[PDB]
């Protein structure tokens, strides 16, 4: 309480620098601190996550302001198939006369950067034209951070506190964020489209000003209340249309056309204005569910008692569950990061298939820096997932009240879990990687005729089923005679089909041998990674070893080296294991998504076709292959552009290298070792004159755990994000 | 400021006390087991960490345990 | 055709000083 | 046919792939003597490439793109040898050898030592339980039906 | 008794109406589960009872193959031809409507019942005749289970045949086994 | 062409007498069974949550059936959405032959 | 082929020094009850490797991956351009 780590006295009382990294390591972790009450957790909670909100609109507002102080976006928007979007501006003291020269890109007057974001196209997709459409925008998100700091500040003071029966109201909490959060956000942002943006895309142009007098459509309003809705969708946008112009321009604002625009090969707008407004009205929908002050609707306790299957197959069923979920803050943490990972590699799968944003799909380096920024925030929010289900079990489970309920019976057959998940892994493994090994044996022999190449042969009768009529399978959308390719000819399947049979797109590409071992090897990282998660989490409250883990927390770091030794035992250090099961997964499915998409753009499928099936062929014709113009950014003979990627290659694999020192080495080491540099420091002239004011120590064994690990990370994101951008800028193809 | 602490399986047969490198256990007596002693821990101040009682103790489970805490410039065995 | 005026970049940067005082105030409730 | 693959007698790009393979080997071949021993090794080679590929040919294999045989696993009829034959085959013999050694273990198990008969094999009834596992599926079943397959009292943890 | 000579399950001692000991599945062991598994079985039999006749009824008279006869659905017009008499008021969603009223009001209704012998035995206004006062009601519940169960098998037996051989009705089907019973059965769909 | 005001009108009123007479006693005892949203076994209001405290001058009745103002607002908004779903189902202009 | 065998030794040593023998021995606890339910548990019963053994098996193999990579990459490259 002195001193630094105010919230904590065993901290501040350490004599050595151990204090400092554990109060910064601790400091966000409310439960532990000193004195802490139930409601001042939950104050403290909810100010932070105003601040949180406040912290996440000044970085989109810095992002606009940038942008259109430093940016080309009108000439980008003049030329969007030839210019390169501007990110920010460059003022480095420390540049040569040649670096200035080799970033002055686009058609400014200086060094800039290249921007890989796609906001460029996010931006002028939904009406933004010049550069003070984007400066009233980066004033109006300074405004709504200001409101947010004035918010937290206020829900802060003693007079507007609110209290802890508030935060615990789950049934009017979730009507209100069902209905409004979600639905009434959907249904302005269908108003938006409609009114301001769907206009820009037919050359015209509505602003504040003029939102009163410009109508939406020809007849607004009056076909929507006579009950007459098809007329918004008489004439859609031709198939000549010109984006941003009334060349082939139509007057409908809620089409349901499917597919892609021709000229800009993303989604229609008026598909998207639809569906915004149909999401929108289930939501509203959805909201009025559970009951509140108004004496109707469903009470969710009495849902979760009333399920439970006779015969006992169950057990007590979901008795008890509601106030597990409604006391731990652990649980809801764990429920929502499952349900944001899934969201997010829901988002990253649907977005590079389904573009859309106007111009996108022809900038390669920004389709590509999307999938892989969305793909690692969905391994690391999963990851997040099952670690805060475990710190759930060791702190918030009670056994006496969930007795013989679903989560009780969960930890009731654990063995079984485990046992089948480690064979799932196992099988795979063995038979996954002997296919491999095969048929590099086979291609070194030079009888490339004789490996093991097993078609897909139900993901392509899937593709079928879709309408793919390549594979000759004919069967649902692809047959002409099934009900729903008749049921469905005349609503979206024109465009649809239209879309799925050109092999152009990235829409249902064509799948061969290769592709079939790359998702076995997706399945195999996915359940291996699900087993050291499982394992954490289920065996987190004691095991034979140690029958006693929950008296010890979440996090320690061992037991001793009595009963044969017990070194890495806790949950939290199943958490370190399995992110770099996480790490190497994504990574997998980032290479195969990155080879199949480079092979697609240049053309060359074949060579994806055929060098994908042995491992060698992954590492002669892509990483090899591929890193020609990356490593030669700077070379005796000058600098490209593309030197500031070459040195952040070599700075990952650097980082990546020294992360390796913390997970090798451990502590007695480099205790001896500072124990022999004090004395010498205690004993020279001229410098016993400076003391520390804290005893140096080496660091902890889980500290040097998390260390080794975020040195370990940073390397891995660094080198396979400059890898990325690099191979694909320099080709652009 | 470790934690150590005896539970009543103890069996008396003084190893723990032996193992330890800071005299911080010691033999009392005791109504309970056929030696009728039992050990306790008074100098819990002076304990590192070690964990060696935990390894000389014979039990199905231990009967000494030993609950890291907060650190301390005798628990961090620090001679300078 | 716009450029951002001089005057712009004043606002936007007196806001920002603003925002941060707010921000600060926050933090100092957040500690105490 | 399957999923728009070629059969590999019909298809061109396996007979290319022959040809380019034949070619290659008797490039080797024109550096050595007629009668010497390189050249009969590499003749040995070339019709053993020969043999192979008019097998892969005769035998009916779809044959992709790319030139190269491909396999189908979804059950059908017209190639159960790619699949389903080779894998009653391995169910088969591993099957066997696992039971042989539950067996073995079970036997083991109510002996003096059975830890040295654990390191030490007993040669003679390692052999007679080997022998008895031709039959394996019917012993299998039959164990799984009167209820001495499983156990019920294990050892576990703290739950 | 469905099997000679095999046990009887424990719950089904042989007192309810058409208890034969059948459940191999274990299915009524639950006593809850058993009372609404009865009333389920007597309200899905009575269904089918009374739905097979107009099944076949239509098909001997013509105009009417219990599939064509919802063929003028799912087609712009055709909103007529109840009994080869156009039907004033034959328009989808009306009929619809009327039917999802009715049917809710009345099923209802018969959900507000307590004693479930009342539950599956009404009586009263649904006996006109007083036929429950016959002190025969053992034998005419367990005729009427054994036609509903027949029934049920039968209205199977529709479906499965109109899957099997699209465009025919029960009738055609009987008239090609028939017609060469030898060469025209079910081992044309169960081995083709 | 659909005729809006009488589609609706007829939605409605079949919503709101389906309500009134035919699930009412299935409703009323539903939801008393399912009383209220309860945590720790006490009610939010009892809890501690003076937002949360039930209106009653809203749900006042008159109607020999106890038949709530909220009540014909929740079958009202369900026959405005059954008829402009008729409505545009008859206008929409798509008719697949089945 | 024998360097990509070695790149792929070097990267499985890792697993060995990365890790350590508590989660292992749960693991084969787990492994051991799913043996134990088929009457198949042995007679020996299964441990983790100790912490010095895993450390010796971790050097081992890291060390044979690194020094074949090496070996490969020369003896390859020198015969190919000598
Ligand atoms: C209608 C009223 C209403 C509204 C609008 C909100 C809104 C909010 N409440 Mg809330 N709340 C309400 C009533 C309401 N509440 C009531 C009645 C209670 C008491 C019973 C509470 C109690 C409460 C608590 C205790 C907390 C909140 C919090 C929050 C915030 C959540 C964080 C956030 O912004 O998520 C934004 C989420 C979305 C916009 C949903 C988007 C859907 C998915 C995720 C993405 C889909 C969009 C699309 C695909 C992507 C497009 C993006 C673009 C780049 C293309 C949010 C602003 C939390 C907070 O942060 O405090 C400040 C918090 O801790 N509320
Ligand atoms: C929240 C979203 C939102 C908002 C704020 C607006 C706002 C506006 N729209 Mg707009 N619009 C939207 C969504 C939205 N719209 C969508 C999704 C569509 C597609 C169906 C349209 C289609 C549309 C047309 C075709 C027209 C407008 C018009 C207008 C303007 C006058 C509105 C009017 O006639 O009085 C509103 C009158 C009412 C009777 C509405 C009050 C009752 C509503 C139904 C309550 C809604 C439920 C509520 C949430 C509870 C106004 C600027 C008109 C105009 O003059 O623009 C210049 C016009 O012609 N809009
Ligand atoms: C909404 C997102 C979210 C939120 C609110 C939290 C919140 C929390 N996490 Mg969690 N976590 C998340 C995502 C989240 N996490 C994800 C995605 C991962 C996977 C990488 C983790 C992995 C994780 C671990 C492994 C641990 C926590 C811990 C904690 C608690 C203390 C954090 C701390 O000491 O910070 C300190 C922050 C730093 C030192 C910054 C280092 C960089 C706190 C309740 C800790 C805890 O509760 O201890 C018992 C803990 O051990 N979390
Ligand atoms: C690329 C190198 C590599 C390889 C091949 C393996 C291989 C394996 N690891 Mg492993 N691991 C590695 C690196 C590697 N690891 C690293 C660097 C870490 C970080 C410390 C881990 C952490 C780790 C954990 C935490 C777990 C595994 C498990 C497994 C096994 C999964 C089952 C399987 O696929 O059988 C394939 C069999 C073979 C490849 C053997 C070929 C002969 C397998 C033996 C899991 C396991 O044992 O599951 C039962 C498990 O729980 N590993
Ligand atoms: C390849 C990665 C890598 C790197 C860079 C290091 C680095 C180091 N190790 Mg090491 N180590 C590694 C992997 C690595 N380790 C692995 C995998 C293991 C397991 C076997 C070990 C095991 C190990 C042991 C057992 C020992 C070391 C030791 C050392 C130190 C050597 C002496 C020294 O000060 O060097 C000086 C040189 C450097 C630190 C690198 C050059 C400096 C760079 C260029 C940056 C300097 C300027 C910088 C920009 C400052 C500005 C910062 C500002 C911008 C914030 C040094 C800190 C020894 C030690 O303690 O030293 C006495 C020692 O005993 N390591
Ligand atoms: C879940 C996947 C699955 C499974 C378990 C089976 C299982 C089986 N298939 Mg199979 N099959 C599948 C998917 C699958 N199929 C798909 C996607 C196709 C492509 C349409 C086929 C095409 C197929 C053919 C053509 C045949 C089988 C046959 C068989 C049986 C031998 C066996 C029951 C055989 C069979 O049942 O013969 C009557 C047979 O001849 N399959
Ligand atoms: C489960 C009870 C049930 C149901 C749902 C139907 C349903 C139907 N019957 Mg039907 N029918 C039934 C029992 C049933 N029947 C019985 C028990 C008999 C024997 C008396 C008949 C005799 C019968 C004949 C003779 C005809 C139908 C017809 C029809 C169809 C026209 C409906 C109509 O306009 O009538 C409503 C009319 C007035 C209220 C309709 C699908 C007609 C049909 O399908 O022709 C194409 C037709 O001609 N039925
Ligand atoms: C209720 C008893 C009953 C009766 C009397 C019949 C009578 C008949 N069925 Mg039938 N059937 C029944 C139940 C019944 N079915 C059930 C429950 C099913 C579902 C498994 C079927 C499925 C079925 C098929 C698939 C076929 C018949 C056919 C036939 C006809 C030839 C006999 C034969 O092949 O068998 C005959 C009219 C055959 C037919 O009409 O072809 C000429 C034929 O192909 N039935
Ligand atoms: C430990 C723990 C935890 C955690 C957990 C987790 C983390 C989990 C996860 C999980 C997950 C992560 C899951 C996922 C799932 C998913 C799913 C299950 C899906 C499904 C889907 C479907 C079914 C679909 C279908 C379809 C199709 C296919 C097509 C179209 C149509 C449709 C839609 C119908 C917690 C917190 C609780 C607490 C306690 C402890
Ligand atoms: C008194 C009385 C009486 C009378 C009564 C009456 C007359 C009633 C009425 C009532 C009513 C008359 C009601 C109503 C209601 C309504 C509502 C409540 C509505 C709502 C709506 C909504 C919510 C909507 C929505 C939407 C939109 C906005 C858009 C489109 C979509 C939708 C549709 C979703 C009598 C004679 C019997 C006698 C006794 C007493
Ligand atoms: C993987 C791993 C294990 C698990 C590995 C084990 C148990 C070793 C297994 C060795 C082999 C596979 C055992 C083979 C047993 C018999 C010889 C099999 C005979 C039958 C035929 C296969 C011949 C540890 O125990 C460990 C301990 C400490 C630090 C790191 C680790 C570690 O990383």
């Amino acid at each position: 309480a002195s001193r630094f780590p105010k919230f904590s006295r065993g901290l501040s009382q350490d004599p050595t620098t151990r204090r400092i990294w554990f109060g910064i390591a601790t400091a966000h972790d409310f439960e532990s601190h000193d004195d802490m009450t139930e409601e001042r957790l939950y104050q403290k909670i909810f100010a932070s996550h105003f601040g949180q909100l406040a912290i996440i609109f000044l970085w989109t507002s810095g992002n606009l302001f940038h942008v259109a102080w430093q940016g080309n976006f009108e000439a980008w928007g003049q030329d969007p198939l030839h210019v390169r979007p501007i990110a920010h501006a460059i003022w480095d003291p420390h540049f040569g006369q040649p670096a200035v020269e080799a970033f002055t890109r686009g058609g400014a007057s200086g060094p800039v950067n290249i921007a890989y974001s796609g906001v460029y196209q996010w931006w002028y997709t939904i009406g933004l034209r010049t550069n003070q459409d984007l400066y009233g925008g980066s004033i109006f998100l300074l405004f709504v951070s200001a409101l947010f700091l004035i918010a937290g500040w206020l829900h802060l003071q003693p007079k507007w506190k609110p209290s802890v029966s508030w935060f615990k109201n789950a049934e009017s909490r979730l009507n209100h964020h069902l209905s409004g959060l979600f639905g009434v956000s959907s249904l302005a942002w269908t108003g938006h489209l409609v009114h301001v943006a769907i206009p820009e895309s037919r050359g015209e142009h509505v602003r504040w000003n003029n939102l009163l007098t410009a109508l939406p459509h020809p007849q607004g309003l009056g076909p929507f209340f006579a009950g007459q809705w098809n007329v918004y969708a008489q004439n859609p946008d031709s198939n000549s249309h010109l984006f941003g112009t009334s060349e082939g321009a139509g007057t409908a604002i809620l089409t349901f056309l499917g597919g892609f625009h021709p000229q800009t090969q993303s989604l229609w707008l008026t598909d998207m204005a639809h569906h915004h407004l149909a999401i929108a009205v289930i939501f509203i929908i959805a909201g009025h569910m559970y009951r509140t002050n108004f004496g109707i609707g469903h009470s969710m306790k009495e849902i979760l008692e009333a399920h439970t299957p006779p015969g006992g197959r169950l057990g007590r069923g979901h008795k008890g569950l509601y106030d597990t979920i409604n006391n731990s803050l652990h649980f809801q943490l764990g429920l929502a990061l499952a349900s944001l990972g899934v969201i997010t590699s829901l988002v990253a799968q649907h977005m590079y298939s389904l573009p859309p944003y106007a111009f996108l799909a022809q900038d390669f380096t920004t389709q590509a820096a999307l999938y892989t920024h969305h793909q690692y925030i969905a391994g690391f929010i999963m990851t997040g997932a099952f670690a805060h289900g475990a710190i759930f079990f060791i702190r918030d489970y009670n056994p006496e009240q969930n007795k013989d309920n679903v989560l009780a019976r969960m930890l009731e057959h654990k063995e079984a879990i485990i046992s089948h998940l480690s064979w799932a892994s196992l099988f795979l493994g063995f038979h996954t990687l002997g296919l491999y090994v095969h048929n590099d044996v086979m291609l070194a022999f030079g009888t490339p005729e004789k490996q093991i190449l097993i078609e897909p042969v139900f993901a392509q009768w899937i593709q079928s089923a879709h309408g793919k009529a390549l594979y000759g399978f004919d069967v649902l959308l692809s047959s002409a005679d099934s009900p729903a390719f008749n049921a469905g000819q005349t609503l979206w399947l024109p465009g649809w089909l239209d879309a799925i049979n050109n092999n152009s797109n990235s829409l249902f590409l064509t799948i061969g041998p290769g592709d079939f071992l790359v998702h076995h090897a997706i399945a195999l990282g996915l359940h291996t990674t699900t087993l050291i998660l499982v394992k954490g989490a289920l065996d987190a409250r004691g095991s034979k070893l140690m029958p006693d883990k929950k008296e010890f927390g979440y996090s320690f770091p061992c037991d001793g080296p009595g009963r044969g030794g017990t070194c890495d035992i806790s949950a939290w250090d199943a958490f370190y294991l399995a992110v770099f099961w996480m790490l190497n997964t994504i990574g997998w499915v980032t290479f195969y998504w990155h080879w199949k998409h480079i092979t697609l753009w240049q053309g060359n499928v074949a060579q994806f076709n055929e060098s994908s099936t042995y491992l060698m062929g992954w590492l002669r014709d892509y990483l090899w292959l591929n890193s020609s113009q990356l490593i030669n950014g700077y070379n005796p003979f000058g600098m490209n552009s593309l030197s500031v990627w070459a040195w952040m290659f070599l700075f990952g694999h650097l980082v990546w290298a020294t992360g390796f020192m913390f997970l090798i080495s451990w502590r007695g080491y480099w205790q001896e070792l500072i124990e022999t540099l004090a004395w010498a420091h205690e004993r020279t002239p001229l410098a016993n004159l400076v003391r520390w004011k804290d005893k140096p120590v080496a660091l902890s064994i889980v500290q040097a755990r998390l260390v080794g690990l975020a040195h370990f990370s940073v390397g891995y994101i660094f080198t396979y994000a400059a890898f990325l951008i690099a191979s694909t800028s320099g080709k652009f193809g | 400021a470790h934690s150590v602490k005896i539970y009543d399986t103890c069996i008396g047969c003084t190893q723990c006390v032996r193992a330890c490198p800071t005299d911080v256990l010691e033999m009392v007596p005791w109504d309970g087991c056929k030696a009728s002693q039992i050990a306790s821990a008074p100098r819990t101040e002076d304990c590192v960490g070690c964990k060696r009682c935990e390894s000389a103790c014979p039990t199905d489970f231990l009967s000494v345990r030993v609950y890291l805490g907060a650190e301390t410039t005798r628990s961090m065995g620090l001679a300078y | 055709m716009t450029s951002i005026s001089d005057s712009q970049i004043i606002v936007a940067l007196v806001s920002a000083f603003i925002t941060g005082i707010l921000a600060l105030r926050l933090g100092k409730s957040l500690y105490q | 046919d399957v999923a728009g693959l070629t059969p590999c007698k019909e298809s061109k790009g396996f007979a290319k792939r022959e040809k380019q393979e034949i070619k290659k080997l008797e490039s080797r071949l024109k550096l050595y003597a007629p009668d010497s021993a390189p050249a009969l090794a590499l003749n040995a080679t070339i019709e053993k490439t020969k043999r192979r590929f008019a097998f892969y040919g005769n035998e009916g294999l779809l044959c992709g793109t790319d030139g190269l045989p491909h396999l189908i696993v979804d059950g059908d009829q017209a190639h159960l040898g790619e699949f389903v034959y080779p894998g009653l085959v391995f169910l088969y013999i591993a099957g066997w050898i696992g039971w042989v050694g539950r067996a073995y273990l079970i036997d083991v198990r109510t002996s003096k030592k059975p830890t040295e008969k654990e390191i030490i094999i007993d040669v003679p009834l390692a052999l007679r339980i080997m022998s008895k596992g031709l039959t394996w599926p019917v012993a299998a079943i039959g164990e799984l039906r009167s209820g001495k397959l499983v156990e019920k009292s294990a050892n576990i943890t703290v739950s | 008794e469905w099997l000679p000579g095999n046990p009887r399950p424990s719950y089904l001692d042989g007192s309810a109406p058409g208890d034969f000991g059948f459940d191999p599945l274990g299915l009524g062991e639950v006593p809850e589960n058993l009372e609404r598994f009865k009333e389920s079985e007597l309200i899905h039999a009575r269904w089918a009872m009374l739905a097979i006749p107009g099944v076949l009824i239509p098909e001997a008279l013509g105009y009417g193959n219990w599939v064509s006869a919802q063929k003028w659905a799912a087609t712009p017009g055709g909103q007529a031809t109840y009994l080869g008499n156009p039907v004033p008021w034959g328009n989808l969603p009306i009929i619809l409507a009327v039917e999802f009223i009715a049917i809710a009001f009345v099923e209802s209704q018969r959900n507000g019942e307590s004693d479930p012998e009342k539950r599956k035995y009404p009586g009263g206004p649904f006996d006109p005749l007083g036929f429950s006062k016959g002190a025969n009601l053992e034998e005419l519940k367990l005729k009427e289970i054994k036609n509903g169960r027949l029934a049920l098998v039968a209205f199977l037996g529709f479906v499965v045949q109109a899957v099997a051989y699209p465009g025919t009705g029960p009738l055609e089907n009987l008239k090609t086994h028939l017609a060469d019973p030898w060469h025209n059965t079910i081992a044309h769909v169960l081995i083709p | 062409e659909a005729n809006t005001a009488l589609t609706i009108t007829l939605s409605t009123g079949a919503l709101l007498f389906l309500g009134r007479f035919v699930f009412l006693p299935f409703q009323r005892d539903n939801v008393s069974r399912q009383g209220l949203p309860v945590q720790n076994g006490v009610t939010h209001f009892d809890a501690g949550d003076s937002r949360a405290q039930e209106v009653t001058s809203f749900l006042k009745t008159n109607d020999p059936a106890g038949f709530t103002i909220v009540d014909v607002l929740a079958w009202g908004a369900l026959g405005h959405a059954v008829g402009f779903f008729i409505l545009a189902t008859i206008n929409n202009g798509y008719n697949p032959q089945f | 082929l024998l360097f990509l065998g070695a790149h792929f030794v070097w990267a499985f040593s890792l697993m060995f020094l990365f890790s350590g023998r508590g989660y292992w021995q749960e693991l084969i606890e787990s492994i051991v009850w799913a043996h134990n339910k088929l009457k198949v548990a042995p007679a020996i019963q299964p441990r983790a490797l100790s912490i010095v053994q895993g450390r010796a098996v971790g050097v081992a193999h890291y060390l044979l991956g690194g020094i074949a990579t090496t070996w490969a990459f020369f003896l390859a490259r020198i015969i190919s351009v000598g």
